[PDB]
């Protein structure tokens, strides 16, 4: 290798010192997995031992690549991304294409390995700090630091971004009507062709970058055109009972946080004696009125939602049951950026863990595609349970942030 | 004289800051005269070194005396110095636990003198460790020195030595892949499934090599022989166990003691199977004055009692085998603790252990259960690289209803029915659908925030109705009261409709148990039904949920 320029001087926000984060405990497995890993890059020279003269320490973890029986190395730079990446969405910052979402096909490239032909910076190394746990704490943990621009680091891409739009730029002449955005190790490329002719200029891009000296192991499509807010949907039944008004009033209640223009008073006035909750009650004139009016201005969508860029994106995910889950993208409360119902195949394969993990890296995807960042999750799981099991089911490059909650959410069969 | 040629570590003062210039004049003539005597012994064997005082920096020296007192010990305040110091990496934040050790033929303990001073220390940063022995009155010269190796207080000497020990015992290791080094602190833990002559050889070898590099090493055998007394840990050939513990008998209790008490019980709770922190920790609830003398109670004290028959006889664990399944068995004590049991054998445990939930006002078997499932497979995890089959008193069908209606999403690994009782089961569940031929209770509960008076009632369909009145109570308590109420007042089948999101999303939760006296009347009262099913309405909005 070579150093093509000099090293890109990497400078933290002032005041801000290196990350320092705790090495979560790995199976056995996963640890011999990321010292074989290691053991090769430390003879590439992508990575180089440490001493105690360096404090700093950032998470790492083993995956599957895709499907694929070898291991991946998965490192978590969230902390040193907030902490350099603030200043490097200001001064390398890559803008965001609001046209990519329009498009009616999006591919989904990793160009990750571009990164390891490129050094960094000599006094920005130490920040790179990473330790291999040991088990029982027999041995303290093997120390790396990245001698190059490593996986996972936003200031990665923004580095390489010269050269990327390098590249890209014969192919970007000959395909003028094709979206490409670089978010981190992935490149996203839209376009509105057939399926056949969008994987076609696929793999054309593909061979393109190969003979361009960047490899893509990528030897998954989105459709983002029918991405929209769901709907909110009143049961449609022939007849009637006390409890089914019940529930119908109380939905439509709660709805009057996000339309105002929704009454429900018809509906209670039928309801008006103390009966059983199994009493067929027939719906007149006046109220079936209210229903339908309620129903017409529930397929509108809300006014005076729109995205805020200085607010962080908000995930919200409930399980329905059944291999179903609902999901919201918000900023403010009730303003409604994006809806959403993952589902999965039903029984005998997937449980509840893998079924959340595969929503969020769905919701996450969508989110990139759309916004250009990735929303922070309120996750629907015990905290030791997902720390535990979210590596199994992994396959994204990136890991979003996250939260845990509890106070089960009543609104559920409502969305 | 054992000077190291080993690599330093290059070390630097937190950036902005300097040298600490503090100054010390104090105080006694024997002191100082106690102070040139080892100070001349330690430059003649390099560790300090004179220095003319050109604008230098200054750290306090005062001398002790150990008992026994004909060895004088000096003694240096680093405080100054390890905050303009640079951060190190950690050391060791946690210790090895012995049931993750493996069986080997031979341990030996090999705790190495004058640990710190045998490692050099970076040349550039010494002129910030300068020190100055006081004259005697007089205001005359004194005696300027400096560190030419780690100072002892020092923030970076434990990372630094451990980092150089560790590049040292590097050649020997390779040499020797079949025996395993375990480091800790200033002593080191080598074993070995090599015959005795061939280790105790090993053992000399490495001693020598480690003598060639300035460290020295005990002479008469090699220090103590098993027990191995180690960090509160009785480390036998065959078998780990805890150092003995001990509990005091005493007329009167003090948080303080109540906090050893404690203490000592979560310690020996990792081998005794048994122990229960309960009554004894909930006694320490009040976190205001820890001089202040606490009353135990009787669950206390019987508790106490209990643990006490438990510490009687003594018990030990076993080292991990490897080729063999890695097992976890747990059972519920019925307060809302639960107790586990690691093992390879059945005879034989690993280790032991406890989960209680502290957090939450209201909770259920199954979701402790899956909890206590969670800390053991984090435990399993972190001490022998892996997780345990587990062994469990719940039936597939109770666990699968549970974990298929649960909000939350839980996950547990593959495991096994024990018919050992007490099982766990669900003892009620809500209907999912309104009852056809059951009475429709309407229950309303109301408050004043000042008066705290409030009342409770329900209105039926059948026109019955009824007005409890109640004191010292509040909102979300008459909210619950109505329902209970109308748990009270209605057949084997009932249909109650609330207009609290509070007691809707207790009773939804479906507890088996509470810290209130309240809602375990509930819970028993919905066991004793045969169905009831729970509806909710928005609250003041007059449907036929008003007010009472
Ligand atoms: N002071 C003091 C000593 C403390 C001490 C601390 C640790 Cl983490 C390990 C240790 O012994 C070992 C050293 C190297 C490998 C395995 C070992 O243990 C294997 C288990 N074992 C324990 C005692 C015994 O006699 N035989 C035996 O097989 C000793």
């Amino acid at each position: 290798p070579i150093s093509p320029i000099e090293t890109v001087p990497v400078k933290l926000k002032p005041g801000m010192d290196g990350p320092k984060v705790k090495q979560w405990p790995l199976t056995e497995e996963k640890i011999k997995a990321l010292v074989e890993i290691c053991t090769e890059m430390e003879k590439e020279g992508k990575i180089s031992k440490i001493g105690p003269e360096n404090p700093y320490n950032t998470p790492v973890f083993a995956i599957k690549k895709k499907d694929s029986t070898k291991w991946r190395k998965l490192v978590d730079f969230r902390e040193l991304n907030k902490r350099t990446q603030d200043f490097w969405e200001v001064q390398l910052g890559i803008p965001h294409p609001a046209g990519l979402k329009k498009k009616k096909s999006v591919t989904v490239l990793d160009v990750g390995d571009a990164y390891f032909s490129v050094p960094l910076d000599e006094d920005f190394r130490k920040y790179t700090a990473f330790t291999i746990p040991s088990i029982n704490n027999e041995t303290p943990g093997i120390r790396y630091q990245y001698n190059v621009l490593p996986q996972g680091w936003k200031g990665s891409p923004a580095i390489f971004q010269s050269s990327m739009t390098k590249i890209l730029e014969p192919f970007k002449k000959q395909n003028p009507d094709i979206v490409i955005y670089q978010y981190m190790d992935d490149l996203y490329v839209g376009s509105d062709l057939e399926i056949g002719q969008h994987r076609t200029k696929i793999e054309e891009l593909r061979q393109h970058l190969l003979r361009w000296g960047l490899t893509t192991p990528d030897k998954y499509e989105l459709h983002p055109d029918k991405w929209t807010v769901q709907p909110i949907v009143l049961p449609e039944k022939d007849s009637w009972t006390v409890n089914d008004i019940q529930k119908l009033v109380g939905k439509l209640n709660w709805a009057s946080q996000i339309y105002p223009g929704i009454k429900v008073r018809q509906l209670s006035k039928l309801l008006r004696g103390t009966k059983a909750l199994t009493e067929v009650i027939p719906l007149t004139e006046e109220a079936e009125l209210e229903l339908a009016e309620n129903r017409e201005i529930l397929k509108e969508p809300v006014h005076g939602v729109y995205y805020d860029p200085s607010k962080d994106l908000i995930a919200e995910i409930q399980k329905q049951g059944q291999g179903q889950w609902t999901y919201q993208i918000y900023q403010e409360p009730f303003k409604n950026l994006k809806t959403g119902k993952y589902a999965r195949m039903r029984g005998a394969h997937t449980n509840d863990v893998k079924q959340l993990t595969e929503a969020v890296q769905k919701i996450t995807t969508e989110s990139i595609v759309i916004w250009g960042k990735t929303p922070k999750f309120k996750l629907p799981i015990q905290k030791e349970t997902w720390e535990t099991w979210w590596t199994e089911y992994w396959q994204a490059t990136w890991i979003p942030e996250w939260e845990f909650v509890n106070t089960p959410p009543l609104v559920k069969l409502w969305y | 004289v054992p000077i190291s040629p080993i690599e330093t570590v290059p070390v630097k003062l937190k950036p902005g800051m300097d040298g600490p210039k503090v100054k010390q004049w104090p105080l006694t003539e024997e002191k100082i005269k106690a102070l040139v005597e080892i100070c001349t012994e330690m430059e003649k064997e390099g560790k300090i070194s004179k220095i003319g005082p050109e604008n230098p920096y200054n750290t306090p020296v005062f001398a002790i005396k150990k008992k026994d007192s004909t060895k004088w010990r000096k003694l240096v305040d680093f405080r100054e110095l390890n905050k303009r110091t640079q951060d190190f990496w950690e050391v060791q934040l946690g210790i090895p636990h012995p049931a993750g050790l493996k069986k080997k033929k031979s341990v030996t303990v090999l705790d190495v003198g004058d640990a710190y001073f045998s490692v050099p220390l970076d040349e550039d940063f010494r002129k910030y460790t300068a020190f100055t022995i006081p004259s005697i009155n007089n205001e005359t010269p004194g005696i300027r020195y400096q560190y030419n190796v780690l100072p002892q207080g020092w923030k970076g000497s434990p990372a630094i030595f451990q980092s150089s020990m560790t590049k040292i015992l590097e050649p020997f290791a390779a040499q020797n892949p079949d025996i395993v080094i375990y480091q800790y602190m200033d002593d080191l833990y080598v074993g070995s499934d090599l015959e005795i002559g061939q280790h105790r050889t090993k053992i000399e070898e490495l001693r020598q090599h480690l003598l060639r590099w300035g460290l020295t090493t005990p002479d008469k055998k090699h220090q103590k022989e098993p027990p191995f007394l180690w960090m509160g840990y009785e480390l036998h050939p065959d078998k780990w166990t805890v150092q003995p513990i001990v509990l005091p008998e005493k007329d009167s209790w003090t948080v303080n003691d109540i906090q050893k008490l404690v203490g000592k019980l979560n310690w020996a709770s990792q081998i005794y199977p048994g122990i229960k922190v309960r009554q004894l920790s909930k006694l320490l609830r009040g976190t205001k004055a820890l001089t202040e003398v606490i009353p135990l109670t009787e669950e206390a004290e019987l508790e106490l009692a209990e643990n006490r028959e438990i510490l009687k006889e003594p018990v030990h664990g076993v080292y991990y085998d490897p080729s063999k399944d890695l097992i976890a068995e747990i059972q519920k004590q019925g307060q809302g603790q639960w107790t586990y049991q690691i093992y390879q054998e059945p005879f034989k445990n690993l280790k032991t252990g406890k989960y209680a939930r502290m957090r939450g006002a209201h909770t259920n078997d199954v979701k402790q259960l899956t909890e206590a499932v969670q800390k053991i497979t984090t435990e399993s995890i972190v001490i022998w690289g892996k997780t345990p089959k587990f062994k469990l008193p719940i039936q597939k069908e109770t666990w699968e209803t549970w974990w298929t209606e649960y909000w939350q999403a839980t996950w547990i690994p593959e495991w096994e029915f024990v018919n050992t009782p007490p099982l766990v089961k669900l003892w009620y569940q809500l209907e999912k659908e309104p009852i056809v031929g059951a009475e429709t209770f309407y229950v309303d509960g109301a408050a004043n925030r000042e008066t705290k008076l409030g009342k409770a009632g329900y209105v039926t369909n059948k026109g019955r109705q009824k007005v409890v009145p109640l004191t010292n109570t509040t909102n979300q308590k008459t909210e619950l009261q109505a329902i209970y109420l109308a748990l009270q007042d209605s057949g084997l089948e009932v249909n109650i409709v609330t207009d609290s999101q509070y007691a809707l999303g207790i009773i939804q939760a479906q507890p088996d148990k509470s810290e209130s006296e309240l809602v375990n009347q509930i819970i028993e009262q919905l066991i004793k039904k045969e169905k009831v099913y729970l509806a909710w309405v928005p609250a003041h909005k007059g449907i036929g949920g008003n007010e009472q």
